[PDB]
């Protein structure tokens, strides 16, 4: 009367679509996803930011249905629809009521396998696109991560925006994208999954009735394997002054990890360890982190977030701080490298208690079945399995305080970093100073 | 998937079985701003959550919970404060004690008011009062509504509570006879037995007693120079089927990602103003009373004011007949938002309302939407128009309309 | 402002010697201090002559 | 010189032994003039 | 650091209490801090962490007589004088209304003081 | 917003 | 002690004779918060009166009256933009001159406005906003009056107007035909002679347009914890002797020093809370509308309360029928407390709005005091309570009373 | 302290003092002395004090 | 040291002459080492 954990079963419909589902037996929603192996690295220098316009165009209609009868297909029976895009895949999922979906699926289908794009749908979806990349300039974390991100591999297809340049935008014809769905929607680089209330085998009948017709890709590789050169991480700084700005937001990242390294636990241990703050926790004072207790005895700053993205060949690992004490910039900055570099000599109580931290919010993000959905969607997407709890648990055991020193000097001490800065950042001190504090010279 | 109610040793029970890894307990106290005698005395009882207790201090519940790898969460509504905390299964017993001994033993530090307490509860109010929807909502709240569930939820910039007011009110509200505990991990029974084994040593005092809600309308206005907004508000009785199904027609919110609407809202602002102004609209269920808001955004004062008239007369349509399809479709997705609103772990505005009603919150609930016809939303219409609404009015006021020229 | 607290070498002065809190109950045995600056005074002016 | 500067960080110390930030007088006209006798004294000690 | 005074050590024994009591009787009168008037916790050192978040504790009323009391005794002292002997400070007055704070602060303190050094036995 | 100045020369 | 209007050179002029060494120069312009086209900026542009002009700095300007010895005042209302200048009687035509300049051709430099002019206005908002009473009194306006009149007098803090429009519009309200020139020196004829001299080469523009006055009613309520108030507030037409006779016989303060009083107020608050709450009544007559209001202040909640049910229980009872020697005493004090008003020479309400309307002024309205019977008192009141009225309240709001609990 | 000193300063300044600030304060002055009665309260209050206080007014 | 301290309190000035508020670097490393050179000059042209 316990019950278990619902495992993830996996088939293949003989062309390369993998088909993921955790069926929940007392459920009454569900969702459907529908992923793609291609995000934003495989534009070129001239058709960039066409990945933003596809998806764009995507609900705009078909050969056989077309607009204002896919919305009157959708909002008549009550099923929601997103979509988004990322670096390297986008993806497109679809919830409704339970007995909604098997009609949902073939709608996703007809939209993904099947289009139709008009020059006046682009004519008409330039200006929106305009006003969307007129509008995100406003966001601070936004901007600070696109420009960390073009500061860090600049001079790759990794370092460029999701949207594209302005230039860009008001000069794609239909035909790049039609050679993009030519090229990069194929079946054995996508995949579907789904974590609500339908049944595998349902899905795998849906599946095969509306995707199988599809042409495997000439390039028979595997799932998340490399594409490309790997990109050089090249430490650099980029410095947007706006003096009006009451706050400064400031990321500083190091190298990271990729999806197959073998020190990427460590690496979310190691960043579970820094963790994040924020002003307005009321457990504030009794964190027991040192970085939290020295930010907040002096309020150097409002908050701060530890990340570490990671990607297929290369990643990030650092901190995003936003600060609003002008003046004590430089003291917040060299206390965060100080922590950062103390990691070599790190205890044994303090990675313990970073694994069950991590251990406990690995797995307690997964609520709603968009969530969930997503999440089996990404893990499929990047490695090729879905690890199974017991296997996250095992990998996890294995660390240790030396693994942690270990990592933290081949990665951490005294290297390279990239930096990214805007605002008021009159306070923050140049290159060299702020690398200096990356390596302590007592030892 | 929907709670069950469970009475054992005096004590009110939920609990709901999943097939996960996780699991939740919740204890809801009828403590909110509802009942509170003076202003911001329920927002700093909610803030003297997991403090300094009797057999333990505030660096203990907090160190030793951070090594176990557990959340701990708070959080106060117009009618309720939510003591809650999520955690892997293997930790049960432990945060059933937590939480029984936070709510029975919490000792309160005179010198932790004035050193812990009051600067967050500052920092909250200040966040609130920046948004400026919440702001323009909460005045809609406190004009529609006299006092009962009007009240201010935060604790305004011009209150000081002492710490013996806070005490006395914790004292006469932290009662057995005025809470229940809300659980949903992978085994019910267990769980039911803690809570059993653990809530049972809280005095069993009585239920705090407010007056039934007063109904009334206003209209209040305010300048700013950014956005504007005009919101509508009609309050209403308590929350049935045909007022969701009604607030599902009306729409507002697109169903496709990057698309404009069908529905009454959607078109009424597409045939008044090209889509330069959004209307959206939402039900907020309480205890003994609803309230159905419509508001209307926008960055030019003309259009907002031209989609208002517009959104008026569409709703004013409503009164005489209502067609079978948009019937069904504000029926679909009215049961596809109601279903949706239950999946995460935290109790929002609607679940909460279901559980602490005991007449079928959920059960009965799902099956009487599937019962409405065109003639009872007519009816509600009808009775929802009777008496003036209730309009809050941000930025340019000598263009943002007033009710009587809607 | 007045000069005093404006100059650099003025305030340097009176930072040490004209304003300066001080306890106000302080004992005859305090002045010593003075009077070493004094005799180091003489002793350099002495030595150096 | 040293001396001094590290003194006024933190300033003097009072016969009683308590915390003398209650009450304090500048040193301007008060205590330039309370020296004056011990210097007169030494001066009437080494003459002498 | 700080204080190392044994009194319970010596509370355990009564015979030594009884022995000990005119003693120190004694010497409270002639340390002669009550000819002041003063208390004799305001004598301890405040320029620490602990004493000054302990002085932040205490009440209004506490802190405000503190203040007279130690501005009187300064006013006393600058001019060479004590308290006539029916002002002086009575026994019933002698009382620990700073101890028990500058105990809590110190026991907090002193709780932290340890989750660092916690360590993992296996 | 400009591109990246190119720091080949210098790399 | 009446002003008489004339027109020369078609300028409005208002004289008055009075055996006094010293004079005055007033200059009533018809741009308060009634005509401004956004928020703050009649404030502003009131600010901007004796600024650099295109004939001498502010500095030259504030150094020779100065050296002359005369008192530069201004002064900003709800309905008007007055600048005085007092002064004795040998420099008339220099005032004269610098009054006309001022209007006339006044620079508006941007530095001046960013340095001078906006820090002043704030902190006069600053220190209007501390007040309570005041604010009170304004929030009571606000619901009264939906526009014109209800329109917020101060900046308010988050506003900051660009000197184009302060511009424009002080270049579409300063023209001759929407100004008036009141002086009451020791000499008419002369200041007749210098005003139409000098005040003639300002445009024949045209008088500023507004609607007529919308009448409405609402509650607003606010938090402070400090000492409690309450208002009421009965919109009216424009004033008539009536309307003054029964704010004198509501009366409210003493008319000797230190006493009671006896008035229908007073023995309300004797009755009911032992003169623990003071209730005052009082009449603001504006040109086309009037708001007479009731204010109880104290400290006890259930005072106030009280006093505010009694008070509003001997005002219906004041329709049924009053006692002859009652409207003797009340005539009899609002005769004396209408002229009192007349004597100061800076003008207030009660002068500007006699002022204002020439078809009555001061000459006939004085005239029929004494010709009010208490059947016309009783339909005026009676006509006063058809519509509902208004309420503000400040302080604890779990006890001061709603409208319909009076 | 620097309010203070100021304030001292400029009143112990008014030994030199100039012919054009003496001529600025008697106007200010004359021009004060009688802008102030604007009213019969205050022109008896002053008739009363000057009579009370002097002898005549 | 007083020469100094009395510079201290503007800074130094520039070969444009203009001024230079707008972009400063602090002293170490980047005069700490420009001055090394001059050193070792001066102490060749010495010992010579
Ligand atoms: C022998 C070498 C001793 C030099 C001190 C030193 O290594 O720096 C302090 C440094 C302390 O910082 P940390 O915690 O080790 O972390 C290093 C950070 O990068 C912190 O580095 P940072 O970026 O903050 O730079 C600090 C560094 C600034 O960089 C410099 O080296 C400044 C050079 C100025 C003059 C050179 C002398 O300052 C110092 O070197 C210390 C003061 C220099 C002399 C003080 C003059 C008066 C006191 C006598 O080293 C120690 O004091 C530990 C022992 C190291 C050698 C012994
Ligand atoms: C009429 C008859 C005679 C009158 C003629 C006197 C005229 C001239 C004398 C000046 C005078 O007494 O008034 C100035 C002076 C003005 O008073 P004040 O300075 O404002 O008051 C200071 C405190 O309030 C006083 O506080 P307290 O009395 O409560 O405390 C006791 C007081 C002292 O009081 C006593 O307990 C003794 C005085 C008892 C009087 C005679 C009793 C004989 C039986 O404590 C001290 O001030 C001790 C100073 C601490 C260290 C200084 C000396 C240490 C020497 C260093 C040794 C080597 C260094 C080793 C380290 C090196 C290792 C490497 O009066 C005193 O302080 C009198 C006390 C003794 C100091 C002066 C001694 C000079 C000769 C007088 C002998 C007395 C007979
Ligand atoms: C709040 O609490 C505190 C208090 O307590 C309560 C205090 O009290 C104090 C304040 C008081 C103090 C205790 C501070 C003072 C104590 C010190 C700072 C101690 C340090 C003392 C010194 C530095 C001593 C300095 C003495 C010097 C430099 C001696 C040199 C003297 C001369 C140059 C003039 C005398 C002439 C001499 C010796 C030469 C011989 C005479 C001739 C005529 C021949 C020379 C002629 C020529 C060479 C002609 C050419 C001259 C030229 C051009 C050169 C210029 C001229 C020169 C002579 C150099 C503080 C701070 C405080 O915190
Ligand atoms: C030979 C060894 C002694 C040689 C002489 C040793 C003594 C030297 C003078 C004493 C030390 C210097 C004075 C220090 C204090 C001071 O600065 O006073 C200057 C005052 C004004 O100072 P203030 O009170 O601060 O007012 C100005 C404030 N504003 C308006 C600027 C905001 O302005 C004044 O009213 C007076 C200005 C005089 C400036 C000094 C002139 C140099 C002295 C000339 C010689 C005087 C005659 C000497 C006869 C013996
Ligand atoms: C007075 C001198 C006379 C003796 C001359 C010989 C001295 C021998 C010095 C040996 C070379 C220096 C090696 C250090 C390299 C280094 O470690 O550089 C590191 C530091 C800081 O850089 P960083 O940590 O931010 O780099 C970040 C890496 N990621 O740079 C320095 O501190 C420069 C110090 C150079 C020595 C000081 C010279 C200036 C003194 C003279 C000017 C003032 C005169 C005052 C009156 C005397
Ligand atoms: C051994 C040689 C020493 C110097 C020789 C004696 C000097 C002249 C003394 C005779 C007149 C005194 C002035 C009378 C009071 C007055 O007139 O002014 C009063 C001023 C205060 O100013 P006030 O505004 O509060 O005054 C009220 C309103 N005008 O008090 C003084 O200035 C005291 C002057 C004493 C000079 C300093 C003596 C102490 C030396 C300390 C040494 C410190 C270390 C030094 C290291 C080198
Ligand atoms: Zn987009």
């Amino acid at each position: 009367a316990t019950t278990a954990l619902p495992k993830t079963e996996t088939t293949t419909l003989k062309n390369g679509l993998t088909v993921a589902t955790e069926h929940h037996p007392y459920a009454q929603t569900a969702t459907v996803l529908v992923g793609v192996d291609a995000g934003s690295r495989a534009e070129t220098a001239k058709n960039n930011g066409a990945a933003h316009f596809l998806e764009h165009l995507a609900f705009k209609g078909t050969k056989n249905r077309s607009q204002k009868a896919l919305e009157l297909e959708f909002e008549n029976t009550g099923a929601h629809l997103n979509a988004y895009t990322s670096r390297e895949q986008t993806v497109y999922y679809a919830h409704a009521f339970k007995n909604a979906v098997p009609n949902a699926v073939a709608v996703l289908a007809d939209i993904l396998t099947n289009s139709s794009i008009s020059a006046s749908a682009v004519e008409r979806e330039r200006q929106v696109i305009l006003r969307e990349q007129e509008e995100v300039d406003k966001m601070a974390d936004e901007v600070v991560f696109d420009h960390l991100h073009a500061t860090a591999y600049q001079g790759h297809p990794l370092g460029r925006t999701i949207l594209g340049p302005k230039e860009n935008i008001e000069s794609l014809t239909r035909e790049d994208l039609l050679q993009y769905i030519k090229d990069n929607y194929r079946s054995d680089r996508m995949i579907i999954s789904s974590a609500g209330s339908i049944s595998h085998e349902e899905l795998v009948k849906l599946a095969e009735k509306y995707f199988g017709h599809l042409e495997p890709s000439a390039e028979q590789l595997s799932l998340g394997a490399p594409r490309g050169l790997k990109p050089r991480f090249v430490g650099s700084e980029i410095r947007a002054r706006d003096d009006d700005s009451p706050t400064a937001n400031i990321a500083i990242a190091v190298e990271g990890m990729s999806w197959k390294h073998p020190d990427y636990f460590t690496a979310l241990v190691m960043q579970a360890i820094i963790g994040n703050w924020d002003r307005a926790m009321g457990a504030s004072p009794h964190l027991s982190s040192r970085l939290s207790t020295i930010v907040q005895q002096h309020q150097l700053a409002n908050s701060f977030m530890s990340f570490s993205t990671s990607y297929s060949d290369t990643g990030l690992w650092g901190i995003y701080l936003v600060t609003e004490n002008l003046g004590r910039i430089d003291d917040l900055v060299h206390f965060t490298l100080q922590n950062w570099a103390r990691l070599t000599v790190a205890t044994r109580a303090e990675v313990e208690r970073a694994k069950a931290q991590l251990r406990a919010s690995l797995l307690l993000s997964l609520d709603s079945t968009t969530a969930i959905a997503e999440d089996i969607g990404r893990q499929l997407l990047t490695t090729g399995r879905r690890m199974s709890p017991q296997e996250v648990d095992l990998r996890i055991g294995q660390i240790t305080e030396k693994d942690v020193a270990r990592v933290a000097s081949e990665m951490i001490w005294d290297k390279d970093i990239a930096v990214s800065a805007v605002g008021s950042i009159e306070g923050l001190l140049d290159y060299n100073r702020i690398r200096s504090s990356i390596s302590m010279n007592r030892w | 998937i929907s709670y069950t109610p469970k009475k054992v040793e005096g004590v009110s029970f939920a609990g709901r079985e999943t097939p996960t890894a996780t699991g939740s307990l919740s204890v809801v106290i009828n403590a909110g701003s509802r009942y509170q005698p003076d202003a911001g005395v329920s927002h700093l009882l909610e803030k003297f959550a997991f403090k300094t207790t009797e057999e333990r201090s505030a660096l203990r519940i907090t160190r030793e919970s951070e090594l176990l790898g557990g959340q701990l969460s708070t959080q106060i509504t117009r009618e309720h404060i939510i003591l809650t905390a999520r955690f892997l299964n293997e930790y049960l017993e432990y945060y059933a004690r937590l939480l029984a001994e936070v709510v029975d033993a919490t000792k309160f530090l005179p010198f932790q008011l004035t050193e812990e307490v009051l600067p967050t509860a500052r920092i909250e109010s200040e966040l609130f009062r920046e948004d400026i929807l919440r702001v323009a909502m909460a005045k809609l709240h406190e004009k529609a509504f006299h006092r009962g569930i009007g009240n201010e939820v935060y604790l305004p910039a011009s209150a000081s509570p002492s710490i013996s007011e806070i005490k006395d009110f914790a004292s006469k509200a932290y009662v057995k006879s005025n809470f229940s505990v809300i659980s949903s991990g992978p085994d019910v029974q267990k769980a039911s037995d803690l809570c059993a084994k653990y809530f049972a040593v809280i005095p069993d005092g009585s239920p705090l007693k407010s007056a039934p809600t007063k109904i009334s309308s206003g209209e209040s206005r305010v300048y700013s120079k950014g956005t504007n907004y005009f919101c509508l508000g009609f309050p209403a009785p308590a929350a049935s089927p045909e007022l969701f199904v009604l607030s599902s027609i009306l729409g507002g919110d697109a169903a496709v990602k990057w698309s404009h609407g069908n529905t009454l809202l959607a078109k009424a602002a597409g045939t008044a103003s090209e889509y330069k102004a959004t209307a959206v609209a939402d039900l907020t269920p309480y205890s003994d009373a609803s309230l159905l808001s419509v508001v209307i955004s926008g960055s030019c004062p003309k259009a907002i004011k031209a989609t208002a008239s517009e959104s008026f007369k569409a709703l004013k349509s409503l009164s005489s007949n209502i067609p079978n399809d948009v019937v069904k479709s504000g029926i679909a997705m009215a049961k596809t938002k109601y279903l949706s609103a239950f999946e995460p772990v935290t109790l929002n505005a609607i679940s909460a309302s279901s559980l602490v009603s005991a007449s079928k919150g959920s059960d009965a609930f799902i099956s009487g939407f599937d019962k409405v016809t065109p003639a009872s939303i007519s009816k509600v219409v009808s009775s929802l128009l009777a008496k003036p609404a209730s309009t809050v009015a941000v930025g340019n006021l000598d263009v943002l309309p007033y009710y009587d020229e809607l | 402002m007045k000069i005093l607290k404006s100059n650099p070498f003025l305030a340097l002065a009176n930072n040490y010697m004209i304003d300066a809190p001080e306890p106000s109950n302080i004992s005859y045995f305090w002045n010593f201090g003075s009077l070493l600056a004094c005799v180091l005074v003489i002793q350099i002016v002495i030595g150096i002559l | 010189v040293m001396h001094l500067i590290a003194l006024h960080t933190n300033g003097s110390s009072n016969p009683l032994g308590v915390t003398a930030n209650m009450d304090r007088i500048p040193m301007n006209p008060y205590y330039l003039i309370k020296d004056l006798i011990t210097i007169f004294i030494f001066l009437i000690g080494i003459n002498y | 650091m700080k204080p190392v005074s044994l009194a319970k050590y010596i509370q355990k024994s009564p015979f030594l209490t009884k022995l000990l009591l005119p003693i120190s009787n004694a010497y409270v009168h002639l340390s002669g801090y009550r000819k002041y008037g003063l208390r004799y916790d305001d004598l301890m050192l405040e320029e620490n962490d602990d004493t000054q978040k302990a002085l932040s504790r205490l009440p209004k009323m506490e802190s405000y007589d503190r203040v007279y009391r130690i501005r009187r005794a300064m006013q006393l002292s600058i001019e060479n004088k004590i308290l006539p002997k029916s002002e002086w400070t009575k026994p019933e007055e002698d009382y620990h209304y700073l101890r028990p704070v500058l105990a809590e602060v110190i026991a907090e303190r002193k709780e932290r003081e340890a989750f660092d050094a916690l360590i993992v036995k296996k | 917003s400009p591109e990246m100045p190119d720091f080949s020369e210098y790399q």
